[PDB]
């Protein structure tokens, strides 16, 4: 039993790291 | 006294409503399963969509997919 994989991950908060 | 939480779902709705309709089913569905192309598919599709759809008439809308993310945290 799991149900979890990938749609709980990357599901929090978009971030982008500029390369600067 | 607002926050940051539907913004992000309305975002994901929007792409995830691959038919353009508004609602998710166990096609739409599939669209979770894809990423992971796992045994799953062709099967935890029709069980899994019991969550999205938990209002027992036929297809999930935006708000009940809500809840779906809502098991990350
Ligand atoms: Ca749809
Ligand atoms: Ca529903």
């Amino acid at each position: 039993t799991q149900k979890i994989f990938d749609l709980r991950g990357k599901f929090k908060r978009p971030t982008l790291r500029r390369v600067r | 006294m607002k926050g940051k939480s539907e913004e992000e779902l309305s975002d994901l709705f929007r792409m995830f409503d691959k038919n353009a309709d508004g609602y998710i089913d166990l096609e739409e569905l599939k669209i979770m399963l894809q990423a992971t192309g796992e045994t799953i598919t062709e099967d935890d599709i029709e069980e899994l969509m019991k969550d999205g759809d938990k209002n027992n008439d036929g297809r999930i809308d935006y708000d009940e997919f809500l809840e779906f993310m809502k098991g990350v945290e």
